[PDB]
């Protein structure tokens, strides 16, 4: 059995290889040196002994002119002394490799649950399709054209900028192409990947399994209304959130406060929420902020999408979601970092028109659109012919409510497959959400949801 | 386990696992049977491939009990195992004892232009630098003839594991791949067996123009991919390939 099937632990060794390759170049060449100690050093060690030994053959021993084999000998003896050096260092530059390694471990660590938080959003909707190429894509932005590596080289602050930037565009990339709602859904889950990573913050564990599923565990035995402002079931919520250690006190807390229940009618309770949960030491802003959201999911759950959108405010920076807040600008979207190999898919929900934002940005960059209708069998042969004609120069084909036959999207998702000789061509694909939309065409290309 | 251990021992009776100086450590059980209370180097290697072949049944099992996912072992598998050991341990022998013996050569060689040097003499400041340059290469050949001594006590355990890895590490991910083998490293340190400490497998099993070529015939850089094609390779049962992209292919 020879398995080349990508997982956890598959991903995680590539992106410490690519970027150990990019962010130390110097600790990847003592890399390379170490691992040829094994194999090529004593190999051309020996090839240039060799080399020696017909030049020995050659000169007969001459000594007229000595120069001949001298510098051989001399190139042997440098050789040797470099692999002498090399060997009797390979403990200091193995421990040295080994931090650097565990400097840029949680890296990888959060690039492989990104991607396999990213490849499993297949549950939430169907339209949900990325390849391992996206990913990879996402990550040789965020290394090289990353404009907020131009300046810092202080190695230090580079992996920080590197992660940040990192999220941010693992976000940007994805929620272009993922509903409204379920923006919110992928941001908590990069807040929790960042949480795991980030150092010196506890893993929260029971507050997180408490907020999924710990409100539903049976307490039916106990429910008591409490005072008259708590009604009977964020009475039971109180309950259940009065099962977690943190909070058990809650019941002769909101007795004690008298101010409660004016936060309870308040127009947003979250913007500032009392001090409920017990613990000693003075917890930090990500443990401050999930005991203010296992709160918010006690009392008053209908600010549960704005607490969470705070909550990655304070986790994954302020105005993370700002980029899907400004208009959408897909002209640097298809001008760079789209290859032509791949077609921008454009979807869209039922009652709702997306061929003006396409128009009007190639109104925007002077480019001709060969715009086709696909419902004809004639639409077909002039939509092959406008893709036959625009990969030889490069014009801009552009089909129109193409998810009426998905058969045609087999043909051309495998004609895609081909490289196409033309760079500036683009191709796009005016669809509607639905369930018949190929998922390979999905995978293969980037999709924009309007 | 018993008949693992006697199909072991008599499939690696060809090969010369004798090691005199080899000294006896404490514990590492696994056949309960073990011919002498003391066991010997070929007898500790025997013990070593059966324990690798039971530790692949417990992985096994274990992965299954965490998730499923699991392909049946077979004496098959042990067989190959077996197998690869052998042919892995001939090969680096043969080539070893190869470079040595080109080492002697070399070394008669250059005696006789020594002697071609002291005949000329009989301009003395070429001859200062001959002379000089002629003792640096006689010590560096020397340390070269010790280390290749050295080298050659190594070879047991390091294709052991090699084999261990071609045969049986397939179908595992990277984790399960670099637990397994940290297994194996741990029982053969355990019954002290010298194995070339933090070896890595690739450039141990593939050479640079084997991997020049892989990467030439589009194939990733990534580890895991160099490991498959070492699989692919270095072969006794047709490989199976499992690739959810085509790029195996």
């Amino acid at each position: 059995f020879v398995n080349f099937t990508v997982t956890r632990s598959s991903l995680q060794s590539q992106c410490l290889n690519e970027v150990l390759k990019a962010e130390r170049p110097d600790v990847d060449e003592k890399r390379s040196d170490l691992l040829k100690l094994q194999g090529e050093f004593q190999l051309r060690l020996r090839q240039l002994e060799k080399s020696l030994l017909q030049a020995l053959n050659e000169v007969k021993g001459r000594i007229l002119d000595d120069d001949t084999i001298i510098t051989t000998l001399e190139n042997l003896k440098r050789e040797a002394a470099e692999v002498t050096r090399k060997v009797e260092e390979t403990d200091i530059v193995m421990q040295e490799v080994e931090t650097v390694s565990q400097q840029y471990l949680p890296l990888s660590t959060a690039c492989s649950s990104i991607y396999f938080t990213m490849e499993s959003l297949k549950q939430i909707h169907f339209l949900y399709q990325y390849s391992l190429q996206f990913f990879l894509d996402i990550y040789h932005n965020v290394l090289y054209e990353n404009p907020n590596l131009k300046g810092v080289t202080d190695h230090t602050q580079r992996l920080s900028i590197i992660t940040k930037d990192l999220f941010q565009v693992a976000f940007n990339r994805v929620a272009r192409g993922m509903l409204h709602q379920d923006h919110i859904t992928f941001a908590m889950l990069l807040a929790r990947i960042k949480l795991k990573g980030t150092v010196g913050e506890p893993t929260y564990d029971a507050e997180f399994q408490h907020f999924l599923r710990g409100n539903e565990i049976v307490l039916s035995a106990g429910s008591t209304p409490r005072i008259q402002g708590l009604t009977v079931e964020q009475a039971e919520a109180v309950v259940r959130l009065s099962c977690l250690p943190a909070f058990k006190d809650l019941i002769a807390k909101v007795q004690a406060d008298e101010q409660f229940g004016i936060w309870l009618d308040s127009s947003s309770p979250e913007q500032t929420v009392p001090y409920l949960w017990s613990e000693e030491t003075p917890a930090t802003p990500i443990g401050q902020a999930i005991h203010r959201l296992l709160l918010i999911q006690a009392f008053r759950p209908d600010r549960l999408l704005a607490m969470a959108h705070m909550f990655v405010s304070t986790n994954l920076g302020e105005s993370f979601m700002s980029i899907m807040e400004q208009p959408l600008d897909l002209t640097h979207i298809v001008g760079t970092e789209v290859k032509p190999n791949t077609p921008v898919l454009m979807c869209s929900v039922p009652g709702y028109d997306a061929s003006g934002h396409v128009e009007d940005l190639a109104a925007e960059q002077n480019t001709q659109i060969t715009s086709i209708a696909i419902g004809s069998a004639e639409g077909f042969n002039q939509a092959d012919k406008a893709i036959n004609t625009a990969v030889k120069s490069g014009r801009w084909v552009m089909l129109k409510n193409v998810h009426l036959a998905p058969g045609w999207l087999m043909q051309l998702e495998k004609k895609l497959h081909s490289l196409q000789p033309h760079a500036c061509f683009r191709l796009f694909l005016t669809m509607e959400i639905n369930p018949k939309v190929p998922v390979n065409l999905l995978r293969a290309g980037r999709i924009f949801v309007f | 386990t018993e008949a693992l251990y006697q199909v072991g021992k008599e499939f690696t009776s060809k090969m010369d696992l004798e090691k005199p100086n080899y000294i006896v450590p404490d514990y590492m059980p696994v056949v309960y049977d073990k011919l002498p209370q003391p066991p010997s180097h070929r007898e500790a290697i025997v013990n070593s491939c059966v324990f690798v072949h039971q530790t692949l049944h417990q992985a096994n099992a274990r992965l299954a009990k965490r998730g499923g996912r699991t392909m049946a072992i077979t004496p098959r598998h042990y067989l190959d195992f077996i197998n690869h050991y052998a042919n892995l341990f001939h090969e680096k022998r043969s080539e070893l004892e190869e470079q040595q013996m080109h080492l002697n050569v070399g070394l008669r060689k250059i005696k006789e232009t020594v002697d071609q040097v002291e005949e000329l003499r009989r301009k003395v400041n070429r001859s200062t630098a001959l002379l000089k340059s002629l003792s640096a290469e006689r010590e560096r050949w020397e340390k070269t003839s010790e280390t290749f001594k050295n080298q050659m006590s190594t070879i047991a355990g390091d294709c052991l594991l090699s084999a261990a890895f071609i045969a049986y590490a397939g179908y595992f991910d990277q984790q399960m791949r670099q637990n397994l083998f940290t297994t194996w490293s741990h029982h053969l340190q355990q019954a002290n067996i010298q194995f070339r400490t933090d070896i890595a497998r690739t450039e141990y099993l593939s050479n640079a123009d084997e991997r020049l070529r892989w990467q030439a015939s589009s194939l990733p850089a990534d580890d895991l991919c160099t490991e498959n094609a070492i699989m692919l390779k270095r072969f006794n049962r047709y490989p199976l390939i499992i690739d959810p992209s085509g790029q195996a292919t």
